[PDB]
């Protein structure tokens, strides 16, 4: 049997990228595209997912903006890790990581972190 | 505003 | 072996290893005074107890009760801790404690393991006295809480290591974490060695030296040391630990093969392939350099074989 | 026309004067400025071949920076046959040993290096003052305060005056700061600090002979309008950055060392938080100063800075904080570029879009700057043009460099004429916008400019002085000049004749700037006339004034071995000692300085300490010292801190921590001191 | 004979400490023990110095440490 | 280069334990070839002689 | 100084004789197990040495 030369380099790089990713749980570029241009990553999503995300981000039928944000992000198959971060603040300081082929983590209080990501998506897609 | 206000196209180099 | 330490001290000056002093004959060296102004015994006990919160809990876990707590404060103060002004760091006490613990362990194994041959005997001595065993002992007895230190890196490493030990049940197993193939399912077996903080072992050794200096009864120190080391003493005699590369090479049926180290960025990749239960298995080790990667691959291989025996 | 440069008549006259009496040499820019120094060094080269012990003198060339020290070293190697050595801190000079240090002093007849290295070398008795022949101080203007030049020349007071070498005050400018008021007394202080008077050109044909090397470039003022209105997006990014600042002050990363003011009066944020706050504040400054497109380029640079800091960070809290900073940097970039692009639908030609945004997403400052570029270098010879851009801050260099690259690609006329480049001094920043983890272009920016590879050099006060560069065709002073010497050296950078030297100023701030320009011109004229009319044949200071200029500071402590503990170097010595103590990566800790409260000060030192400051130092626990040294009561915080460091260093020397050469004892020294006590019996076998 | 070599709760108090503190547990220095301390492992003899060498090593290390500390 | 024909097959024999090292070496060689070709494509010199 | 072809037309012309081969890799199951006879010859050779 014979094996081609390129398909194996694609596998050695997969080896190392997988180790990098599992070691720290992020900070490895899966977009792999232009280092300046990955800023447009959210703008380049598929039109139907972006359409339903915009519909939900401008929606008001959702009685709270929390599940509003969940619907907007789930339109893009996002997966949140909401976690508390140790802080001197009396009101707890909250963390959320959205996960993508890109790394995005946001700081705010539990009272407004959902708003702080809602307006984030509003910036991204509009 | 929305724009940066433009300037003249013919400024000069002044002996100082 | 025949005339005890008191008499044995004299042959060192007979062999001119040391130089005798008029005030300090060598046979009195067991009466080691912690002299100098680096230590101050004038401090009232309440000042030490201000640092030493949960003192009774620590004495209960250690199995010994101090009668001069200042030595404990010297043993617990990591050198990065700045707000202690009555004692030196634990380095001075750890220096003595290393020798004390090593000598007592060697004497015990010499007395109680005449059956097993000298090469394996010194292998057991090295395996038992090494840093990582002392660190695991320190974790298992919850001694790490009482270390006085101010450093983000050291505290982070200590927390990660104690969490790993809790995940392992505080047993002294191979210090390796497997990342892929409860570990998540995937397609590639990957592993990396666990980082061990020297501070845990050093503070334990300094604590042993502090116990000696407080009691002066070497038998009391041995009582404490045996109470600490009894489970690992019982386990190690049945299976003497050796460095994992040789432990896999010398294995009867593993027959390992190690790949050349691959470098990408600064992480180094080494793969190992070995037969296991009539099935071939390949594991990939990663580390900051080639030797650590080989150690991680060997540790993962040993874990795989040990669990595949059942 | 000879390969060997010929000494000129005026140069030989100056060399003869310096041989007769030491002093300060004030000359305009040129290769002859260093040629005169080379000639003076060659004049006293008689005793180079003799060994040091037999009194064979040596030549010392002390410099302010490493780069100009390298330039002078290579110049004196190329113009002389004498053996010359190069010594900077980064070469590992300190780990050298007395034996090979002495034999390299033997080998190299001339020594060139930075000021601090030679100061440490002389304080450690590696060379005696009598062992030197000429001590050249180029950039003589740097003799301000506790600069190594001034303390080094204070050190001359210890040895016998007969043994002292000849000092040469090479300089291109005399005034250092904004000390225009009574220039005469400032230069009197300078020529008392130095042990000779200033010599310069006075005769007309002398000035013309200097013009055989030097030039007199002209200067032109270019002015631009300013307006205070700002865009909505400016306020939006401002509000987002302020919210992030709040969330970062409440980040609560792990425990960090306490940072306090220079006077230890008030607390400061940890270095990790202060670094990112500095980054974002500088970004806002660039945003408000150079336009929103410049803001896009600056935010792109912040992307790579946060990427590398996150990659190299270790603490999980620091990792997360860097990740949040990068994420918000991306959001800010997105708002900026989305605002840019919705307006960027009137035209779609990317050349025209780039030109339009550079014309209209930018402040009038940058507009007039680029207009000066286009009217200056429209279609000229790329070889003909050779210009410098001088800016305030380090990140402004990258911002301007990227903007000018994008405008060159946005200008068909300037498309192939201009080759921009940037470089900044220490606290260097990753010179890229793409996180290029590996590059092979090993040629430095200075070499590229020297060889003509880059016809434009953008810099923040790093190319202004000392560096060896060609006669630049033009100079652009983007930001207003703050200091007299800065203006003098900047105008000297346009060393070609009929050059273009531009002062970019606001239309609304013409009066203050022009009055500053007359103030600087008046200062220069006063310097010239003072050097013409004021002269005395004594030419050297007297002993009483020599000691008066240096009797103010605390007396240094000197050993019978010959080493001297400089009070101003006490802090450096002590902090070096504290560096070597720990044997663990996590065990490093700096000494805990403290200022005693007035009630504490009184109850400790009586009423005699009233009106004076006291600074206590507590050594790290691992060190043998634990006595809480108290400083002598002094007038100010800095003096008390220096006194505390000096006293602590004296105590450390007394208790054997220092090797009588005032460096901390190495492990080898301790084991050697113990060898005879414990390892003497190795002698019978021919070993130690 | 050294069969160990291949080519052929109340803790129990250590004997070394017991004879260090007291004088009634002293034992004579055996002739055979000295011979074993002289017989290197290179010689094919039935006993070697290695086992005594370990304990000597630990004792020497401890004594040097205590002397330096004092 | 010795395989001078169309549809020439060039075969390398490598051990399993040396495969990845050989791969890194081969792609380093290819990168060197590409970079030297790019350098000759990019460089411009005036004298054409030393 | 080195001269070389640089035109894209020259690039597409160079293929006339610079035909590169497709390069492929064969892996084999590396193993150290060997029969005792090799050890026997090794012993004889070292004894003869």
């Amino acid at each position: 049997m014979e094996e081609s030369m390129e398909e194996l380099e694609a596998l050695r790089r997969k080896k190392f990228t997988t180790y990098w990713e599992l070691k720290e749980a992020g900070s490895v570029d899966h977009t792999g595209m232009r280092l300046c241009d990955r800023h447009n990553y959210f703008k380049n999503f598929y039109p139907t997912l972006k359409k339903e995300a915009i519909e939900a981000i401008n929606s008001d039928e959702y009685e709270s903006s929390k599940d509003k944000a969940m619907d907007v992000m789930s339109s893009l198959k996002i997966t949140p890790k909401i976690s508390e971060v140790e802080s001197s603040s009396l009101v707890p300081l909250l963390s959320v990581e959205l996960n993508c082929a890109f790394d995005v983590v946001l700081m705010a209080k539990e009272t407004d972190i959902y708003d702080h990501i809602i307006d984030y998506f509003r910036t991204m897609l509009i | 505003i929305d724009r940066y206000e433009q300037v003249s196209k013919d400024f000069e180099f002044i002996k100082i | 072996k025949n005339y005890g330490l008191q008499h044995a001290f004299k042959m060192l000056e007979y062999f001119k290893i040391c130089r005798a002093d008029i005030d300090k004959p060598l046979t009195q060296l067991l009466n080691l005074e912690l002299g100098g102004k680096k230590m101050r015994a004038n401090v009232n006990t309440t000042e030490i107890d201000g640092f030493l919160i949960n003192h009774y809990y620590l004495e209960k876990n250690l199995g010994y009760t101090f009668k001069d707590r200042r030595y404990l404060l010297q043993a617990l103060t990591h050198p990065s801790y700045p707000t202690n002004r009555i004692t030196g760091s634990y380095q001075e006490l750890e220096f003595i404690g290393n020798a004390i613990l090593d000598f007592l362990i060697s004497a015990y194994i010499f007395e109680n393991n005449t059956k097993m041959n000298p090469g394996a005997l010194t292998d057991l001595r090295s395996a038992l006295v090494n840093n990582t065993t002392l660190a695991c002992i320190c974790v298992r007895h919850r001694l790490h809480f009482f270390i006085l230190a101010e450093n983000a890196k050291l505290s982070e490493i200590i927390s990660k290591f104690v969490n790993f030990q809790e995940s392992q049940g505080h047993r002294v197993t191979n210090y390796v974490r497997i990342l892929l193939e409860v570990p998540p399912k995937g397609e590639f077996n990957m592993s990396t060695n666990v980082d061990v903080p020297k501070a845990l072992g050093d503070v334990l050794e300094a604590l042993i030296a502090a116990v000696y200096l407080d009691c002066r009864d070497l038998q009391r120190t041995w009582e404490v040391i045996f109470n600490l080391f009894e489970p690992e003493l019982q386990e190690f005699t049945r299976k003497v630990p050796i460095n994992h590369i040789r432990q896999l090479v010398e294995h009867k049926h593993a027959k390992p093969v190690f790949s050349s180290p691959i470098v990408e960025g600064e992480t180094v990749m080494v793969s190992c392939q070995f037969t296991c239960m009539e099935k071939t298995i390949k594991v990939y080790g990663f580390g900051s350099n080639k030797d650590q990667a080989k150690l991680s691959a060997a540790k993962h291989a040993l874990q795989q074989l040990s669990k595949c025996d059942a | 026309e000879d390969v060997e440069i010929k000494p000129r008549g005026y140069q030989l006259r100056l060399v003869d004067h310096l041989t007769k009496s030491n002093g300060i040499v004030y000359l305009p820019t040129g290769s002859g400025k260093t040629f005169v120094a080379i000639l003076v060094l060659k004049r006293f080269s008689q005793d180079f071949d003799k060994p040091i012990e037999s009194g064979g003198k040596r030549a010392l060339f002390m410099c302010n920076t490493v780069e100009l020290a390298r330039q002078q070293a290579m110049a004196v190697r190329r113009c002389t046959n004498f053996k010359v050595g190069f010594y900077v801190g980064e070469q590992g000079v300190d780990d050298w040993t007395r034996g090979m240090w002495s034999d390299e002093i033997k080998k190299n007849q001339v020594l060139v290096g930075t000021a601090q290295v030679f100061l440490d070398m002389v304080t450690q008795t590696y060379v005696a003052l009598s062992s030197l022949s000429v001590v050249i101080i180029d950039e003589c203007h740097h003799g301000t305060g506790h600069h190594p030049f001034r303390e080094f020349m204070r050190l001359f007071t210890i040895a016998n005056q007969t043994k002292l070498p000849r000092v040469v005050g090479l300089t291109g400018v005399l005034i250092k700061g904004n000390e225009i008021t009574n220039v005469a007394t400032k230069l009197k202080e300078l020529e008392i600090t130095y042990r000779g008077n200033i010599i310069t050109v006075s005769d007309t044909k002398e000035m013309e002979n200097v013009m055989l090397y030097a030039t007199k470039p002209t200067e032109v003022m270019v002015s631009f309008p300013h307006q205070e209105q700002v865009l909505t997006v400016t306020r939006l990014i401002s509000a987002e950055i302020e919210k992030f600042y709040v969330s970062l002050d409440l980040m609560n990363i792990g425990v960090q060392p306490i940072r306090r003011s220079k006077s230890l009066q008030c607390l400061r944020d940890p270095s990790k938080k202060s670094f990112v706050k500095q980054l974002f504040n500088d970004f806002l400054y660039q945003m408000k100063e150079y336009g929103i497109y410049a803001a896009s380029i600056a935010i792109i640079s912040l992307i790579v800075e946060f990427d590398i800091k996150r990659r190299q960070a270790e603490t999980l809290s620091v990792k997360l904080m860097h990740r949040t900073a990068l994420t918000l940097c991306e959001k800010i970039r997105h708002l900026l570029v989305q605002k840019l692009q919705d307006m960027t639908y009137d035209d779609d030609d990317d050349n025209v879009n780039t030109e339009e945004v550079i014309m209209n997403f930018s402040t009038p400052k940058v507009q007039r700057f680029l207009m000066s570029l286009k009217v200056s270098f429209a279609d000229k010879d790329p070889k003909d043009i050779c210009c410098l851009v001088f800016v305030e801050r380090r990140y402004t260099c990258k911002c301007i460099y990227g903007l000018l690259l994008n405008y060159i690609q946005s200008t068909p006329e300037l498309r192939n004429v201009l080759t921009p480049q940037f470089m900044v001094g220490r606290n260097n920043i990753s010179p890229d916008f793409e996180s290029v983890l590996e590059r092979k272009w090993q040629k430095s920016a200075i070499q590229q400019f020297r060889d003509g590879n880059a016809n434009l050099m953008i810099c923040s006060s790093v190319l202004e002085e000392g560096i060896d560069v060609q006669a630049c065709n033009h100079v652009f002073i983007l930001d207003p000049v703050k200091t007299f010497n800065m203006y003098v050296q900047s105008k000297g950078r346009a060393r070609t004749t009929e050059a273009k030297f531009v002062l970019f100023t606001a239309d609304k701030e013409r009066e203050k700037t022009i009055q500053q320009i007359y103030q600087y011109r008046k200062a220069h004229n006063d310097i010239a006339e003072y050097l013409k009319d004021r002269v005395l044949e004594k030419t050297e200071p007297e002993l009483y004034e020599i000691k008066g200029h240096f009797q103010d500071d605390i007396d240094p402590f000197t050993n019978e071995n010959g080493a001297v503990l400089l009070p101003n170097n006490a802090l450096a010595i002590l902090h070096r000692y504290c560096q070597t103590i720990p044997t663990d990566a996590f065990g490093f800790v700096i000494p805990w300085f403290h200022v005693l409260q007035e009630d504490e000060r009184d109850r400790i030192f009586g009423v005699s300490a009233k009106g004076k400051h006291v600074i206590s130092i507590n050594m790290p626990v691992n060190c043998m010292l634990r006595d809480t040294i108290y400083s002598d009561p002094m007038d100010n915080v800095k003096t008390a801190k220096i006194s505390a460091a000096f006293k602590a260093c004296k105590v450390l020397y007394s208790l054997g921590e220092l090797n009588e050469r005032f460096v901390p004892k190495t492990l080898k020294e301790r084991v050697a001191s113990i060898a005879d006590v414990h390892f003497e019996h190795w002698n019978k076998y021919g070993d130690s | 004979i050294d069969y160990s070599l291949k080519r052929n709760g109340k803790v129990k108090p250590l004997l070394i400490l017991q004879k260090t503190v007291s004088k009634e547990h002293i034992t004579p220095a055996e002739q055979g023990e000295f011979l074993a301390a002289i017989t290197a492992s290179s010689a094919a003899d039935v006993f070697d110095m290695e086992r005594l060498e370990i304990l000597g090593n630990s004792f020497l290390k401890l004594s040097a440490t205590l002397y330096l500390a004092s």
